[PDB]
């Protein structure tokens, strides 16, 4: 799975 | 990129059942998360959807979105329609960069409320003539500035 | 058991290949646990996506319009972001939007803030013009504002009207 671009870090 | 295609318009009759649609252009729909997102007319657009299906708390349950593969394409379905969901509606997907459809504009008290309402319409209004004023100021400043001069 | 809200700062009207730092002032959650971003919007293009800064504010995403234009930032101990505008153009003219990110979408934005950037159209021809041929134009373009924002009061007053009588009664 990969996150929204700039949303990898969110907790 | 992809790109995310939504009818410009949708109308409904009220009580009925409506399916707004978001088809992708290239690559599956499945392949990532779709977002729906709400914007009434002059306020900022408001979560109705994450993670293809979910509900933030406060939307009301009908409204339900899906991904339908077969169309390559999301769904967001709007039960028993009511006027207050008049408003843009926008999809929202991402890979590489981020992406939203073009939006589907869809068209269908106590006094304190009423008020509430009434009032609203005001810093809207006024947003809207700022917009203007600024606009000008861009045509009238060369002319007073070659007053000056 | 807070409610999350996002407050612009900044931005109205700006020259073209001139600069403007919008801001957004974050309250609600643990700031430096999500990404922030940009959205702009207009009325025919609808909502664009402008840039994004991850949690830890190591990296940063932009779109295409404004790759190697825009530069966005954040401050953690402050709780506020920043969107650098270098060499505004005429069609970054937008209602720009902060956001904050939870994963895989945008779960809050702003309130929206208006910049305009003026064209960068040329004003040279009004040199040889005396000012009482100056002051002629002042007094054509502005019938033609005062149209436009009578246009705006006559669209609310149909929506104001149904909600004054059903208050009557
Ligand atoms: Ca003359
Ligand atoms: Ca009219």
């Amino acid at each position: 799975g990969v996150a929204m671009p700039g949303a990898e870090d969110d907790v | 990129q992809f790109v995310l295609t939504q009818p410009n318009s949708v109308s409904t009759n009220l009580g009925s059942t409506v399916k707004l649609s978001c088809k992708r252009s290239t690559g599956n729909i499945g392949s990532n998360y779709v977002n729906w997102y709400q914007q009434h007319e002059g306020r900022s657009p408001t979560t109705m959807i994450y993670r293809d299906d979910k509900r933030p708390d406060g939307v009301p349950d009908r409204f339900s979105g899906s991904i339908d593969r077969s169309s390559n394409s999301a769904l967001l379905t709007i039960n028993n329609v009511q006027t207050e969901d008049e408003a843009d509606y926008f999809c929202h997907s991402y890979s590489s960069g981020i992406v939203f459809g073009g939006g589907t504009k869809l068209t269908v008290w106590t006094v304190e409320d009423l008020q509430k309402r009434l009032l609203a319409l005001d810093p809207m209004m006024e947003q809207e003539i700022e917009e203007i004023r600024q606009k000008y100021q861009c045509k009238r400043q060369p002319i007073l500035d070659a007053i000056e001069a | 058991m807070k409610e999350v809200q996002l407050v612009e700062s900044g931005g109205g009207l700006v020259q073209p290949g001139r600069s403007l730092k919008l801001s957004c002032a974050a309250s609600g959650f643990t700031f430096s646990n999500y990404g922030m971003a940009w959205v702009r919007q207009t009325p025919t293009k609808g909502l664009e996506w402008i840039a994004s800064i991850s949690a830890g504010g190591d990296k940063t995403y932009y779109g295409d319009s404004v790759k190697g234009r825009f530069s966005i930032s954040r401050d953690n101990a402050k709780t506020t972001h920043y969107l650098q505008m270098d060499s505004l153009r005429s069609e970054d003219t937008a209602t720009y939007y902060c956001a904050k990110t939870s994963r895989v979408y945008f779960d809050y934005w702003g309130q929206g803030v208006m910049v305009t950037v003026c064209s960068g159209s040329d004003y040279e021809f009004l040199k040889s013009w005396t000012v009482e041929d100056l002051q002629k134009r002042l007094l054509a373009l502005d019938p033609m504002m005062e149209q436009e924002i009578e246009e705006i009061r006559q669209k609310y007053q149909s929506k104001r009207q149904p909600i004054l009588d059903a208050i009557e009664a």
